[PDB]
């Protein structure tokens, strides 16, 4: 059912905490989150984690079509915060029944409503409409209609409207913070199954934010909060890394579900989304040419371990709120250098996307070059380098990359390890792949078993 | 010198995920400069802030008990030189991490460990080395922690009331074997110095003494029957010998000290 299994993290919001700067309440007044602890509690003297942030079986557990902005049928869940990430996996793979993620693509950003180059907007959004269509993998979007998370559903609007294909339909699950959303209402239908309807409007309750024009799902983590941004990272580093460490069920070799990252802009919090994930093992692509986070790290990612206590690139930033170096009033400047230098230190998790020939470096494959570099750090006599990567470049007709990425390694030459991704280059055509496996010299009599040709002739055209 | 806290500066700790003072790579030691800004000092994670009834370390205002001396019920003594108690809290030589006065390491600075480095140069079906390049092939009994996704080497880290390898006797002997007590007696010492434990703060930091029992002979190795006994029946989940390469599930752990083992014995690592 998953109504009762997902629960809340919500609490009485007016009772205490004199944060009285808001002008429509004392501090987040009633006809609100005081629904069960509305009357006099025992003390209620602190709205701290001392105050238990209560749970209840879920309400926002249904379909919402847009009123006059979309037509497709999408499911959105209000969740808890500190639940184990396994019950929602039963919600997304059994209750939703979504096909297994072939790659996770975490798109992160800020609230900064940026507009990059339209040629950047071309090669980005023409790059994404092929990669998920060729795989059927899952895509992490972010919800809100201010920032990068406003631009990423425009790419989905290229797939949901222009290149409309349910065959290879993308899974762009946005993840919003319940409290920073623009509309509390239109979500409290006490049925557990609503085909409801409301309006996308960012200026609609404009002190808060509405969400992007096109995403597949919206997961709504509650804190008791109200507009206080920046709560996805306890879920983004946990929920996505949980469905990262799910191995595939079967198929060739049961490899783990990989994860790549995408950054377009963003600030503190976006920088604190990517650097811990690289320590967690998530590689990322960085768009040199557009970025507050996504520009200044790309200039220095090739440079070695040095320091400027950052003093030249500290205001080589975006549109310069708090204009210059001397009056930027965003402190911990020397403290921010380590949050770039550990990304500089971990060298296998980086691919810079420049402007000149990096769009000509095959953006359809240039995003996955990070995992062709990051999984090459694996060496444990255990092939998580050298079969999990080998199912990736075969899907792009990139033999020249595969000639460069593994054949120019210290390759253990492993003719048994060519054999499962031999068959990946046999279930579809892949001519120079099979020639490269013959240029490497796959011994065909020993590659062919009986169960090979059983599996082979099971995979006819 | 910037490699003091590359694991300790992590954000998520599965016991207590507190990190809210990063300290830069140019400003790692507190002795030269860390910053003028400070973290709070409260983790304590289990029992008490500084009383710590099962782990009798010291309080803070009941001042520390003179780190050089044999103080009582707990020796926090070091192979390091500067065990600097400055403000009633033992600031490390490795610089303030920006963490919050950890006593959850059960010592307020457990500054000694010893892992069961059972050195056996591996061989093929009849006897060879790493023909990988030129070097040797090394295999070491490591024990998988049953819930965490890594294997582990039990630290000889001084169980309270007991001596050094008696915290290695958290599991060395519970797999029922009361016989052989001459482990480092047939052992060859390897390395003394710091290890960047991920739960290290200014007031708590861990280092090692490393001893090798080199089984280059490969015939009278210590085994389930020969010279030792490890059943893995009641307290051992997976205790398998493991070959040296730079990914194996010892990730930000014991693996980061076996490169000195490969430099000692000529192993491929």
């Amino acid at each position: 059912i998953k109504k009762k299994e997902c629960v809340y993290f919500v609490e009485s919001s007016k009772l205490s905490d004199a944060g009285k700067v808001v002008c429509q309440c004392g501090y987040t007044h009633e006809q609100h989150l005081e629904e069960a602890t509305k009357p006099h509690t025992f003390q209620g003297t602190q709205w701290d984690p001392k105050k238990h942030v209560q749970e209840m079986p879920t309400d926002a557990f249904g379909d919402i079509v847009f009123t006059g902005l979309s037509q497709k049928v999408k499911k959105y869940v209000r969740v808890s915060q500190d639940t184990p990430s396994s019950v929602i996996y039963h919600l997304m793979t059994q209750h939703w029944g979504l096909d297994v993620p072939n790659l996770l693509i975490s798109v992160t950003g800020g609230a900064k409503n940026f507009n990059m180059k339209p040629r950047l907007k071309s090669i980005f959004r023409r790059g994404l409409v092929k990669v998920a269509q060729t795989t059927g993998a899952w895509i992490i979007t972010g919800g809100s209609h201010t920032g990068v998370m406003k631009q990423v559903g425009e790419a989905v609007r290229d797939f949901s409207l222009s290149s409309s294909y349910k065959e290879g339909e993308l899974i762009t699950i946005g993840v919003a913070t319940w409290g920073t959303v623009h509309r509390r209402e239109g979500l409290i239908h006490p049925t557990g199954s609503f085909p409801a309807e409301y309006i996308l409007d960012e200026d609609g309750q404009g002190n808060l934010t509405c969400l992007d024009s096109n995403h597949s799902h919206f997961i709504l983590v509650d804190d008791g909060t109200h507009g206080q941004y920046g709560v996805e990272i306890p879920l983004r580093t946990r929920l996505e890394k949980f469905i990262s460490e799910q191995t595939k069920e079967r198929g060739g070799v049961a490899i783990k579900i990989p994860i790549v990252c995408v950054v377009l802009e963003g600030g503190p919090g976006t920088l604190h989304t990517i650097d811990n994930a690289t320590t967690n093992g998530t590689p990322c692509v960085v768009v040199e040419g557009s970025g507050r986070v996504a520009d200044v790290i790309a200039q220095v990612a090739n440079l070695p371990v040095s320091d400027i206590t950052i003093s030249l690139i500290q205001q080589k930033l975006s549109v310069f709120f708090q204009e210059m170096f001397e009056t930027f009033t965003e402190s911990r400047i020397v403290e921010w250098t380590k949050k770039i230098q550990d990304i500089v230190r971990r060298r296998q998790l980086l691919t810079v996307f420049r402007e000149g020939k990096d769009g000509q470096q095959d953006v359809d494959v240039a995003i996955l070059q990070a995992l062709l570099k990051a999984s090459r750090s694996q060496d444990h006599f255990g092939h998580e380098n050298w079969d999990h990567q080998l199912k990736l470049a075969v899907a792009w007709n990139r033999v020249d990359i595969a000639r460069s990425e593994i054949f120019m390694d210290e390759w253990q030459w492993k003719p048994s390890d060519l054999h499962p991704t031999m068959t990946a280059a046999l279930i579809s055509n892949k001519p120079e792949f099979v020639k490269l496996f013959l240029e490497n010299g796959v011994q065909l009599k020993e590659f062919v078993t009986w169960d090979t040709l059983l599996y082979l002739y099971e995979n006819l055209d | 010198g910037d490699s003091y806290h590359v694991n300790a500066r992590h954000l998520l700790y599965p016991n207590c995920p507190v990190t809210r003072f990063p300290v830069p790579n140019e400003k790692v030691p507190w002795e030269t400069e860390f910053l003028i800004y400070d973290p709070p000092f409260y983790t304590a994670e289990r029992k008490d802030a500084a009383a710590m009834d099962p782990m009798g370390d010291t309080l803070e205002p009941l001042s520390t008990i003179q780190y050089n001396v044999v103080d009582g019920l707990r020796d926090r003594r070091s192979f390091h030189g500067p065990y600097t108690v400055q403000a009633g809290l033992p600031l490390n030589p490795m610089g303030r991490t920006g963490l919050r006065g950890r006593g959850s390491l059960s010592c307020f600075g457990p500054n000694h460990t010893l892992y069961p480095m059972v050195t056996r140069w591996r061989r093929n079906e009849d006897g060879a080395i790493c023909r990988k390049s030129i070097k040797k092939m090394l295999e070491v009994l490591v024990v998988k922690l049953p819930l965490s996704e890594h294997w582990a080497l039990p630290g000889g880290s001084r169980e309270p009331g007991e001596m050094l390898p008696r915290k290695l006797k958290r599991i060395l002997r519970q797999e029922h074997w009361p016989s052989f007590e001459n482990l480092l007696k047939c052992g060859m010492e390897v390395y003394k110095g710091y290890m960047d434990d991920p739960r290290n703060t200014d007031n708590a930091w861990i280092e090692t003494v490393a001893v090798s029992v080199h089984f280059q002979d490969q015939n009278d190795v210590e085994l389930n029957r020969l010279n030792s006994n490890l059943h893995a029946c009641d307290s051992g989940a997976s205790i398998r010998w493991q070959v040296v390469d730079r990914r194996i599930p010892l990730y930000a752990n014991h693996k980061t000290l076996l490169q000195k083992a490969a430099a000692e014995f000529g192993a491929h690592y």
